[PDB]
RNA sequence: GAUUAAUAGGGACAGUCGGGGGCGUCAGUAUUCAAUUGUCAGAGGUGAAAUUCUUGGAUUUAUUGAAGACUAACAACUGCGAAAGCAUUCGCCAAGGAUGUUUUCAUUAAUCAGGAACGUAAACUAUUAGGGAUCGGACGGCGUUUAUUUUUGACCCGUUCGGCACCUUACGAUAGGAGUAUGGU
């Protein structure tokens, strides 16, 4: 039913990662890595969190994604997620920290 | 140098400066935080902790002991077990206005079981 | 103590981790864990039964208790450390100025 | 009345120690990420030093240690160290106005299948409602095993408190987002200063 | 094909398993104070006229 | 005999109940091995080793404790 | 081009085969400060010299 | 006159194993209440407040006493129980699991109609083929530490049964909504 509820859980990674929390470290940062101290910082964030509302409402493809690599790079920059995301995972199981369950 | 022991019980709500003897039993000096601050909003404060401190600092000094051991506490029963700002501000102002710290202990009610 | 004043010590014992080992976890079985508890109050009632208060303290404080009991339980499983964490005095039946003042 | 100014300039008679204990899988982070603590430490004036060993953190303050509540700091350091906290957030606790704070939940949920659905509707899907938390109350929640470890200001650690016991007791975190959500709304304009804001939430 | 790829990978899993439990037991018993059998000696079993 | 050790260890089990008289596992297990009585005694009466005739509930019990 | 890694090649050998200097070895490790148990042996080393 | 002794049973014995159960007992803090002192102006809550307690002294400081509750940290990709569930020590009482045995009756068994015992919540979801861990036995041993030297235990390694769970592979499988109009009531 709500709306403005519903955008600010799902924006959340993307304002985090921005800018808003200083206090956590990333958001710490990124408050003053360079591509948040720029001049339209702001307005790019905005253009990212539009793209996730029609997304949310709706449309199957993105904007801001690059459609076409040299299989090289795709395949380099996939490992290399999937393996930052798999040792995030392994030094979470390790420690006991809980994590989001996500496939 | 004369040691007396200074209770630092910081809540979040309110600061507790409190000056005693080695022994425990006859306070020497205390002030609380909430009687330097008009608000109560703003009672437990860093602002507030500086002051308490500054004036328990003078009332020691003009009994010249000069030296503190600092046991600082919180809400511990079922509390939060962590000291508010006025535990790092009274050691602050505490310790910038003469008084020679010696010992420091985090002396937390640490319920074995409690609810 | 013989001088009758009853106290309570409270022991507290951690588990050697044993070097030139590969596995993380080094627990002692409940069996093991009941084995060294019985050692350990046995040490206790042995060496403190026996001497009176100002001894005692003379062995509390460069920890005799606790070596001991760390040279004792090591057949049965070794122990990292071995201290004791209270001693708490519940009745002194005497008032008696002799002993208070040959203590100081 | 709240900011509170860096300590400009012996003000420490018996040189004070603090010890914590670590486990190997810890050994190996603290051993690559130490440089970095004994350098802030040593901008602070304590000495910082670990022992894989034993498996030991200890600070110590020095001769040249002016800050009195750096000790504390530093203790509060190596406690989060120890709980495995990451490297730059630990150390970011030595700044002025941060502190920790562990929420014991484990003794909240007599079940165990009950405990372990509510601590991962804490946790939420995709992080989101975790990080949501984050943000409306500036603090960095780590839901750690049975504990819930919370830094930043006074008022978060208050508020993420309240928020981590009512998740707990099977009160919904998007419903406690939706009150702190119109909570921020109501205190951003200062014309609803003083009301009982309960005839909204 | 990919049956014989997992089966080859299995098997080299297998394999190294076993150098694994052979080197420890080399190392931690009474057959550390021998020569290492060569791997084309220990093809044959018995070989009897 | 296999019904003897059966019979012995439902005495055993009656009469830690009876002192106790509050818990509530000795009492599924008696029940389970009163169960595995009444099976194994049923085989050995389509055998005919002992008295069709021959029961036990809690009498027998007393009389062969008895 | 096909010289020798002589780094490799060590180490394919050794995969395949498996009071002067002692000071300022202290005072490079009493900078980290982690303790690191061949600094123990060191410092009891240094003890003996 | 009486088979294989089953890679299905039930029992016996031995060393054990378990935060399984009952009864008693022993502690530990913390909370509340009360008392004794030092008090000497607020304390408590909150985003702010307010109700309330406060010179007969609140909150605080120290020391005792009582009551009721619960068993922090250890505490786990674990243990036990059929399930709900089960974490202080010690004693008693039966029971149970697995292993080992140079242990016995030899189909006793499998499945459930009927029946019988135990009892504020929800809310993001014949093998696989081995390997790495894990704990409970039993066996073996180059060795470090107990050990003043034999036991014995801790650590490392291998074999073997048994069991909670992980990953890979499958051996395979398979199970009306949203808008826009139009006319009635």
């Amino acid at each position: 039913n709500d709306l403005a509820l519903q955008r600010l859980i799902a924006e959340s990674h993307i304002l985090s990662e921005a800018g808003a929390n200083p206090s956590h470290w990333q958001s710490s940062h990124a408050a003053t890595t360079g591509t948040n101290t720029r001049a339209f910082a702001t307005g790019r964030i905005a253009k990212k969190t539009t793209d996730m509302r029609i997304q949310a409402l709706g449309a199957k493809e993105s904007i801001l994604t690059q459609q076409k690599m040299p299989m090289n790079m795709r395949k380099g920059i996939v490992k290399h997620q999937e393996e930052k995301e798999k040792k995030r995972r392994q030094e979470a199981r390790e420690n006991g920290i809980v994590l989001e369950r996500e496939v | 140098l004369v040691f007396g022991v200074a209770r630092i019980f910081a809540s979040f709500n309110d600061t507790f400066v409190h000056v005693t003897d080695l022994s425990g039993r006859e306070t020497i000096c205390r002030v609380t935080g909430g009687m330097k601050v008009k608000a109560d909003r703003d009672e437990s404060s860093p602002y507030a902790a500086m002051l308490a401190a500054q004036d328990v600092a003078a009332r020691c000094k003009e009994l010249g002991i000069t030296a503190l051991h600092i046991k600082i506490r919180a809400t511990g029963g079922n509390g939060t077990k962590t000291p508010g700002p006025g535990a790092q501000s009274a050691l602050r102002a505490l310790a910038r206005s003469g008084m020679k710290i010696g010992r420091i202990e985090d002396v937390t009610p640490t319920p074995s079981d409690s609810t | 103590t013989t001088d009758h004043y009853l106290l309570r010590l409270f022991a507290i014992a951690f588990t050697k981790r044993r070097p030139n080992q590969i596995k993380k976890t080094t627990y002692a079985q409940s069996s093991q864990i009941r084995a060294i508890r019985r050692k350990m109050v046995e040490i206790i009632q042995r060496e403190a039964a026996s001497c009176t208060l100002h001894q005692l303290v003379s062995k509390l404080i460069p920890e005799v208790i606790g070596r001991e009991i760390e040279k004792a339980t090591q057949g049965i499983y070794p122990l990292q450390n071995v201290h004791i964490r209270k001693v708490k005095l519940l009745k002194q039946p005497k008032f008696d100025l002799g002993a208070l003042m040959a203590l100081h | 009345k709240w900011k509170i100014e860096p300590f400009l300039p012996g003000p420490f008679l018996e040189e004070s120690s603090f010890m914590t204990l670590f486990p190997k899988y810890r050994e190996r982070y603290l051993k690559d990420c130490w440089p970095l603590v004994t350098k802030a430490l040593e901008k602070h004036g304590i000495a910082a030093t670990l022992d894989i060993v034993e498996g030991s953190m200890t600070v110590k303050t020095t001769r040249k240690t002016y800050d009195p509540a750096a000790i504390l700091k530093a203790r509060d350091l190596i406690k989060l160290l120890a709980r495995s906290v990451p490297a730059p957030q630990a150390l970011k606790i030595l700044e002025d106005g941060m502190a920790c704070d562990i929420i014991k939940i484990r003794s909240m949920v007599r079940n165990k299948e009950r405990f372990v659905k509510r601590r991962q509707r804490l946790l939420g899907q995709n992080g989101t409602t975790l990080k949501a938390l984050e943000l409306l109350t500036q603090t960095y929640i780590l839901v750690h095993g049975n504990t819930v470890s919370v830094m930043g200001g006074y008022k978060g650690l208050k508020e993420v408190r309240r928020v981590v016991e009512d998740t707990m007791n099977n009160i919904h975190p998007i419903y406690l987002i939706k009150e702190l959500m119109i909570k921020r709304e109501l205190a951003k304009d200062p014309a609803l200063a003083h009301e009982d804001w309960s005839r909204y939430l | 094909p990919k049956v014989v790829k997992k089966a080859t990978e299995i098997k080299r899993e297998e394999l190294a398993a076993i150098k694994r439990r052979e080197e420890n037991e080399r190392k931690h018993s009474n057959k550390k104070y021998e020569k290492r059998k060569s791997e084309r000696e220990k093809a044959v079993l018995v070989k009897q006229q | 005999e296999d019904l003897y050790f059966l019979i012995k260890k439902a005495v055993a089990v009656r009469k830690h109940l009876e002192r106790n008289r509050k818990d509530k596992d000795s009492k599924f297990r008696l029940i389970l091995i009163e169960s595995r009585i009444h099976r194994l005694a049923r085989y050995y009466k389509t055998v005919g080793v002992l008295p069709p005739t021959w029961k036990y509930e809690s009498s027998t019990a007393s009389t062969l404790v008895a | 081009i096909g010289n020798l890694d002589l780094r490799s090649e060590k180490q394919r050998q050794a995969e395949r085969d498996l009071n002067t200097a002692l000071k300022k070895y202290l005072r490079k490790q009493r900078k980290k400060n982690i303790i690191d148990e061949k600094r123990l042996k060191a410092e009891e080393l240094y003890r003996q010299m």
